[PDB]
RNA sequence: CCGCAGAAGAAGCACCGGCUAACUCCGUGCCAGCAGCCGCGGUAAUACGGAGGGUGCAAGCGUUAAUCGGAAUUACUGGGCGUAAAGCGCACGCAGGCGGUUUGUUAAGUCAGAUGUGAAAUCCCCGGGCUCAACCUGGGAACUGCAUCUGAUACUGGCAA
RNA sequence: GCUAGUAGGUGGGGUAACGGCUCACCUAGGCGACGAUCCCUAGCUGGUCUGAGAGGAUGACCAGCCACACUGGAACUGAGA
């Protein structure tokens, strides 16, 4: 039974991108699918096909570097057991001036930058830079 | 670990237990005196080193150093207390400042008098 | 291409078969003034040259790091061994604010401008191992910016 | 607002007494996350109009007998 | 104290030279410098990072005539302008009355231009000021006295300042002996007493 | 009722007042409902050595506020 | 504030083996004693005692007690638990904690704005007043908060399907 | 494990006012490991100190609140004790 779908997701991708793959499988869900948009626009992920029409999986495409990865920052700032929420003013920049977190807000989903002065502060989900 | 697991059972963060307790919790004591030995050290360090007893006057049977050279101690000598020990002496806790009180300082010393405590000379 | 340092020093032993070595070994930095700059062993029977050869071996290492304005850009998180390796980006009004190790060879790679810190065990040894954690892990402007030149 | 609180019931035992049972989501600075604390409550009934483990609407108001303070207003559901 | 101990002694056990006490006529001629202050100063020791700290630390320290509690006043002024402390540091010690004094001319030495502060000849304004601690204002009118440019010593005392660069950041006057503080001492007027490094390591302690 | 009063909080030799509104009832330099601004007598005009609130005092007046000789006669030192 | 002679009346304390800035010489010789810690000392003591010299602080300095820090050294931020301290001997399971996924709804959590409220002082930012600073002080911010009001619906929780 | 004015319901009385505050009767509950009750310790807070923050320790002077006034106890007066 899961606990976290979401590590699902973010595990499979640092995991992955070691492994050589060139795009890794795991079950999508809503909140998943607008996770690897941010990751996707920003460029955090290669690109992402959802095949639903069946049984639902995020099939998305890892980019590389050239060899070396992209992954190097890849955490989960929240829990499930220690669900956060971070302000429009509280809400911390992570890791380095150049530093991207997929942040949910009550708007969408969007980034820490984005967030920002679009009036938000909420749940900072993870971050990969 | 888990945060849930602390939500019940608090962590903690001191014991509040010194080192080297005081037993008045103060700068300095007045104790008494109770006998002016020189036993031999603890640890292998081979030397006559000068301690004595002294029961304190709010209670607490302890043991001082006695320092610098010279004496003028008695069974009923009353002595100010610096405080802190040194190693190589169990029951040691707890050090004679002389040169205060009744009690005299080191005889002859002309440098580092501060460290038992006694007057600069004129000179 | 030089800015002469030394960082540790002391001394390590083998048992002969009942006499005992005590030779000389221990850690340097040689700056560039732009960072690629390494660390040496520099065993030695006796004392001089036991600093002679480590720089030496330095000039066979590097750790090239990309930085600016002597601040590094990029916080640090790294470990390796207990060393737990850290920097808090201060773009001002800090020096180096160290007593590692990590204090001088997060000078003479350039670095005028940064504010640090370190947890774990102070083993000198491999305070020296802020150098895959800070220099080697590194992100810079033109880094992340040619993730997204794709 | 009458400061308004949906309880639950866990008491009927006495006749115009009845204790119900809420929580507010109460948060540490120090395990640094919210948990439920719940704290059972002395309301001042009509009579009764509910069995236990009834879902309710209860508000604030005056005392009227020790421990009081707080009234039915409407017993929302016994069962969701 | 105030110091004002064996002055040239500390230019000797750091081996740098200072105009402190020494004239422009003996430059370490008829004196001497780092022969050896004390019997043992002629070795010269390799030293621990704290070391370093210490010794460059005194470097500063000792040409504005500073003390440890005055230095520490300085550093959480530093800290309380916004700006690069490094600089905001070294520049309050080139805000002592004293200093700016004698970087006008005014004053032979830094060391003797505190010794006219002692005295009513150093003032702002229409104002007397004694206290050598005061951080100057952006536009001063740090003038001397009428009657204390009467005394020898204040004829003397523009004397053995001239032919210096006098870092500008003021006005070096000699109609009314009457400055401007007119901009702040910067990292460019410094004159290779960059040793901001140091002292912040050792302070931050 | 209200009472408005200085309350010297300066450092020795150099009184600084502050015009306050208290109560009769209370310390001068304690308790306190709000202030009305500063009376300092060392202000020659170098700085501003008042503070009017001249309307917030107004209705304090008719709220039944008291006045005394000092503070009564200080909104006379500036009139209107 | 003015005048009055005349350098006149106004420097010490601790430490210097290593940590830690700062070495020599004698006296003593595991004795004397030192001692924050590691440890010194049994005859050229860079560590004792005295002296010479020096180093740092300074009208205070040192010593002690005591708090916090350093110490991520009990770890929310910020830890481990195979062998170093450290996985209940192992299961089941109530309470508690956590909850796959789709639509809809609610808006309690949450986010935002609104409104009260968060005393003053203390604190902080800019800026004045005491010869300067300490101190005192003006306005503003902070006042980490709390509640309510009105909005938001991605997530979280509640209900339904 | 604890709790008989103990917990609640009726109806009197009392208090400036609500209230077992107190009283008569009636019910047999109420409280508790989400830590009651009991024991040790402690004035409490703004805040203070330290600290990078978070936090910890602490609560002297300055301010607010509560209690206490030889020890114990009680009421009277009065707007208020």
């Amino acid at each position: 039974s899961m606990q976290d779908p979401i590590a699902d997701m973010l595990t499979r991708i640092r995991n992955g991108q070691a492994a050589n793959k060139a795009a890794v499988t795991m079950p999508s869900s809503k909140l998943k699918v607008a996770i690897a948009n941010v990751l996707k626009e920003e460029g955090f992920i290669e690109d992402f096909k959802v095949e639903g029409d069946t049984k639902p999986e995020l099939e998305l495409t890892l980019k590389y570097f050239q060899g070396k990865a992209v992954v190097e920052s890849i955490q989960r700032v929240s829990r499930p057991g220690l669900r956060i929420y971070k302000r429009k003013d509280e809400l911390p920049k992570v890791m380095a001036g150049l530093g991207i977190a997929v942040v949910s807000t009550s708007k969408g989903v969007m980034t820490d930058r984005a967030a920002r002065q679009a009036g938000l502060g909420g749940e900072i989900i993870c971050y990969v830079a | 670990a888990t945060v849930n697991q602390l939500v019940r059972k608090p962590r903690a963060r001191k014991v509040a237990k010194s080192n080297v307790p005081a037993l008045e919790a103060c700068p300095q004591k007045r104790g008494v005196c109770t006998r002016v030995y020189t036993t031999t050290p603890k640890k292998p360090n081979s030397a006559l080193r000068k301690v004595c007893r002294v029961r304190l006057t709010n209670g607490f049977e302890v043991t001082s150093y006695i320092g610098g050279e010279g004496h003028n101690l008695q069974e009923h000598s009353v002595i100010l207390i610096r405080g802190g020990r040194v190693k190589d002496l169990p029951g040691v806790r707890y050090h004679t400042v002389r040169g205060a009180l009744d009690c005299s300082g080191v005889k002859d010393r002309k440098q580092a008098r501060s460290k038992y405590g006694v007057k600069r000379p004129k000179a | 291409e030089l800015q002469e340092k030394l960082i540790a020093v002391n001394r390590v032993s083998k048992t002969v078969k009942g006499g005992r070595i005590f030779s000389f070994t221990a850690l340097t930095v040689v700056g560039d003034g732009n960072g690629r700059v390494g660390f040496g062993y520099g065993k030695a029977r006796e004392v001089p040259a036991a600093i002679q050869k480590a720089m030496e071996k330095a000039r066979r290492n590097m750790i090239n790091v990309a930085l600016n304005n002597g601040t590094l850009q990029h916080p640090v998180k790294g470990v390796h061994t207990g060393s737990r390796v850290f920097m808090q980006p201060a773009s001002e009004g800090t020096g180096i604010i160290a007593g590692g190790a990590m204090r001088a060879v997060l000078e003479v790679a350039g670095v005028h401008n940064v504010l640090a810190k370190a947890y774990g065990s102070t083993n000198p040894i491999n305070v020296v191992r802020a150098t895959i954690d800070g220099l080697e892990n590194m992100n810079s402007p033109e880094m992340v910016a040619a993730k997204r030149g794709k | 607002k009458i400061r308004t609180l949906q309880g639950r019931v866990v008491s009927d035992k006495m006749e115009k007494s009845i204790v119900v049972a809420i929580e507010r989501f109460v948060k540490h600075p120090i395990y640094g996350k919210f948990i439920k604390r719940t704290t059972k409550l002395h309301v001042h009934d009509e009579n009764n109009e509910c069995g236990i483990g009834d879902v309710v609407e209860i508000r604030e108001c005056r005392p009227l007998s020790k421990t009081k303070s707080w009234t039915l207003v409407r017993v929302v559901e016994k069962a969701v | 104290a105030r110091y004002l101990g064996p002055k040239l002694k500390l230019s000797r056990r750091e081996g740098t030279d200072l105009f402190l006490k020494s004239g422009v006529r003996a430059i370490d001629t008829k004196c001497k410098i780092e022969q050896a202050p004390g019997q043992h100063g002629a070795r010269k020791p390799r030293l621990s990072d704290y070391g370093v700290q210490l010794r460059e630390k005194q470097k500063v320290r000792r040409i504005y005539g500073v003390l440890e509690r005055q230095f520490r006043n300085y550093y959480k002024e530093a800290a309380r302008l916004k700006g690069n402390t490094g600089e905001n540091l070294l520049a309050l010690l080139e805000g002592r009355l004293d200093n700016v004094v004698y970087r006008m001319g005014f004053g032979a030495t830094r060391a003797e231009a505190r010794q006219l502060v002692s005295h009513k000849a150093i003032m702002v304004n229409g104002r007397v000021v004694n206290i050598a601690s005061y951080q100057v204002s952006p536009n001063d009118v740090v003038s001397i006295r009428e009657k204390a440019k009467k005394q020898s010593r204040v004829k003397a005392a523009l004397e053995l300042a001239e032919q210096r660069e006098k870092p500008t950041w003021l006005e070096v006057d000699a109609g009314k002996m009457e400055g401007t503080f007119k901009r702040k001492p910067e990292r460019s007027d410094l004159s290779a007493d960059i040793n901001e490094h140091l002292i912040v390591e050792l302070y931050s302690k | 009722m209200v009472t408005i009063r200085l309350a010297r909080h300066g450092a020795k030799k150099r009184p600084f007042y502050q015009v306050v509104v208290a109560d009769s009832r209370n310390a001068r330099n304690g308790r306190f409902i709000e202030r009305v601004g500063f009376f300092n007598p060392i202000a020659s005009e170098k700085e501003e050595g008042t503070r009017l609130d001249l309307d917030r005092i107004a209705h304090w007046v008719g709220q039944g506020a008291t006045i005394s000789d000092r503070v009564a006669a200080l909104i006379k030192e500036v009139n209107k």
